[PDB]
């Protein structure tokens, strides 16, 4: 390096820093990925149960 | 005229002189302050040197 025009310097390298990023959820494998073909998805649901039986 | 007084001759001249001589000194010094942080001309990003200034 050169300080001004007639003087020299000592160069000590560079310092770098990056921000944090969290990855807790990705480590839990909690989601399942599907690859479709269009921008519409359909889901179907079914319910069932039981009932009473009165005396006869 | 013949038979009369004679004629006489003179002599030469001499001289002496003395002279002195002058004296001419010259001197310059060097110091650390002029060679520490200065950058040698003609080069770039190189440090100065004491020998170059002596020459």
């Amino acid at each position: 390096m050169q300080n001004g025009d007639f003087q020299i310097l000592d160069y000590t390298g560079l310092i770098s820093t990056m921000p944090r990023v969290d990855t807790l959820l990705q480590s839990m494998n909690l989601f399942t990925e599907h690859f479709g073909r269009t921008t519409v998805a359909r889901i179907e649901r079914l319910d069932d149960g039981a009932g009473d039986i009165k005396a006869v | 005229q013949r038979g009369g007084v004679r004629q006489h001759l003179a002599n030469d001249r001499k001289k002496i002189v003395n002279l002195n001589i002058p004296f001419f000194p010259l001197d310059r010094s060097i110091d650390r302050a002029d060679i520490q942080n200065f950058r040698e001309f003609g080069t770039e990003n190189a440090p100065a040197t004491v020998d170059a200034e002596v020459q």
